RNA sequence: AGGGCUACACACGUGCUACAAUGGCGCAUACAAAGAGAAGCGACCUCGCGAGAGCAAGCGGACCUCAUAAAGUGCGUCGUAGUCCGGAUUGGAGUCUGCAACUCGACUCCAUGAAGUCGGAAUCGCUAGUAAUCGUGGAUCAGAAUGCCACGGUGAAUACGU
RNA sequence: CCUCCUAAAGAGUAACGGAGGAGCACGAAGGUUGGCUAAUCCUGGUCGGACAUCAGGAGGUUAGUGCAAUGGCAUAAGCCA
């Protein structure tokens, strides 16, 4: 199935077949499924086009993968140019809400550096 | 960040400090130590010095900076590596 | 065109989400369903517009509604 | 086809109308269509330049030309004569059918479409744009596929210049970013 | 008054959460013990997806409130995949407390979905209601526990021997 | 043994004079018929980068010749069938 941009899991059942799209998470496709009145336990390859249809539909009032893509790079590079403390925390790739960096700052330095 | 139904946070000596500048065209900078202030769009077009510990760092105000607070544009630490 | 070398060049028929039947010949062997087309695309019907980047004034005058 | 009988009917006039050509066959028309795989790692397996191959081949409606190393080269570590490519010229029906079905079903089938470049010609005419993976095309579908795998697709038209073959390509509809 | 004690190429100790199927999730349902409470615990009803808000009963307490315990059980689903595992990080929108939540709070929602598939040399605890795990409460405290102190639920293995 | 210079515009011409190579390779890298033209640079173009491949332009042999140097070579002696 492609919905939005990109191919959705024929193997899997609706919810989870939905979640692998960037801006769709469990509840926004458990939302959309029961807004598209199919079962979430139906798999996406039993069902017909014409579900497969109102689900790209209503998919479509979620700002989802590439414009969302663009809106979170958008709000970051606004951050950085604009030079606040969070600015510079994803400038420097250092944790930006507060989190402490002596230790176990790993997720945002990356693997450790030795000297 | 601070409920919507007690509205935003500014230092008075600073909201009247500003006031009196967006009145007369002070372009001198609002010299301020008030750094848990939200910025309001009264603000737009002038320098504020804002306290960071040891000086006042002047910041620009912007239509960008609307909804933040004074002390995120004054670095308190200064970091310049390790080695 | 040589003769014994190349795919099979066959008419077939694509179909769009939003009504847009066609006869192009290709490689599939198959009708196909496909879900944007020409007549369909935002970028092509224009509808894709921007993002907004701004009205922090508009949104600090939205969320506050202060006096002054 | 559908886009010949197009251009024919329609887009010869439409430029001669604001170009003011003096003559009826200074108008630009398209010349040929170059698909263009740079396997490249085929030294490493040839079987997927052979895989390559039927790619072009079922996004084309022709077989593709195996395309070798022109001169010796050290950083890629390939020799002169072995086979890194697979070229596909189309020129004439298959096209006009190819710039119809690239127009109609592979362009808005590209994830992320903000448009294709209107600054990608080389200063004479000719348009150059880089399809980014084959899937966009649907001649292959999403269950066979044994790894990702672009394509590049150069026009080759008739036209003396930049503001002709721009100006070319948007009479058949082209998707320029504006 | 503002900043710092919360920094960050790195090294170590002590924890927490995991890498899953003896499990994840969804619905229904069973069984605690100890404790706290007046600048406090705050029902019921209404509103909010939720954190929570409004109105407001009772209670200086074997009475009222915190506070329908969880693992378990029953049915279904996932089917061995970096996954419906995991939940780090980040963007947006918020709630509460406090003069004030930028440095530098907790929590909620939506999206994001990092490392990790049982851990080298080495090393720790524990002999029974113990270890392992599963929740609960207190002090400190305007707010701010994975820490500490305490409380129950399930509940082993193994000790020839010096 | 081969090539250039010395070598004085026919040939030839010495030195423990100046510079370099050979002791092979190929049943195609030979014959013929048909066809084709290079280097390098620029501009575009998925990964792709200084340099792989594609398209156009500038350029005009600055390439190529199985191997040194010299003389040849577009009717190509170069490249492909
Ligand atoms: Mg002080
Ligand atoms: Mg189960
Ligand atoms: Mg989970
Ligand atoms: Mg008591
Ligand atoms: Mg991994
Ligand atoms: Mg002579
Ligand atoms: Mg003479
Ligand atoms: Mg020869
Ligand atoms: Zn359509």
């Amino acid at each position: 199935a492609r919905i939005a941009g990109i191919n959705i899991p024929d193997h899997k059942h609706a919810v989870i077949a939905l979640t692998s799209i960037y801006g769709v998470g469990k509840t926004r496709s458990k939302a959309i499924l029961a807004a598209a009145g199919i079962a979430e336990d139906v798999k996406i390859s039993e069902l017909s086009e014409g579900q497969i249809d109102t689900l790209r539909d209503e998919v479509a009032k979620f700002v989802v993968e590439g414009d969302l893509r663009r809106e979170i790079s958008m709000s970051i590079k606004r951050l950085m140019d604009l030079g606040c403390y969070r600015g510079l925390r994803h400038r420097r790739g250092l944790p930006v809400r507060g989190q402490r960096t002596k230790t176990n700052a790993r997720t945002r330095k990356g693997p450790r550096k030795p000297i | 960040p601070r409920s919507l139904k007690k509205g935003p946070f500014i230092d008075l000596h600073l909201l009247k400090k500003v006031e009196k500048a967006v009145e007369s065209g002070d372009k001198k900078p609002l010299r301020t130590w008030s750094r848990r202030s939200t910025i309001f769009p009264n603000m737009i077009g002038l320098t504020i010095a804002v306290h960071n510990g040891r000086q006042h760092v002047p910041v620009f105000v912007t239509d960008e900076m609307v909804g933040h607070k004074l002390g995120e544009f004054a670095p308190t630490r200064t970091y310049r590596g390790h080695a | 065109m040589k003769k014994d070398i190349h795919p099979k060049y066959e008419e077939i028929t694509a179909s769009c989400s939003c009504g847009n039947v066609m006869k192009i010949r290709s490689t599939v062997g198959h009708d196909l369903n496909l879900d944007v087309c020409s007549k369909c695309h935002p970028f092509f019907t224009g509808k894709q517009r921007d993002v907004a980047t701004g009205g922090r004034v508009d949104r600090f005058n939205k969320r506050f509604n202060i006096p002054g | 086809a559908k886009l010949h009988d197009y251009y024919k009917d329609e887009v010869v006039k439409k430029l001669m109308t604001e170009f003011n050509y003096n003559s009826v066959m200074q108008v630009p028309r398209v010349e040929k269509i170059t698909l263009n795989m740079g396997v490249g790692e085929a030294i490493a397996d040839k079987k997927l330049l052979d895989n390559a191959a039927a790619d072009l081949a079922a996004i084309s409606g022709q077989k593709p030309l195996i395309t070798k190393a022109r001169k010796s080269v050290a950083g890629f570590k390939i020799r002169q004569g072995y086979p890194i490519g697979c070229k596909v010229t189309l020129r004439g029906e298959r096209m006009w059918e190819f710039f119809e079905r690239l127009i109609t079903i592979a362009v808005p089938r590209i994830r992320d479409f903000r448009g294709l470049s209107a600054k990608s010609f080389d200063g004479r005419g000719n348009y150059s744009m880089g399809v980014r993976e084959q899937i966009i095309f649907p001649e292959i579908d999403y269950d066979k596929v044994d790894r990702v795998r672009g394509l590049d697709i150069t026009i080759t038209t008739t036209a003396k210049s930049d503001e002709e073959g721009r100006a070319l390509l948007a009479a058949f509809d082209f998707p320029f970013r504006k």
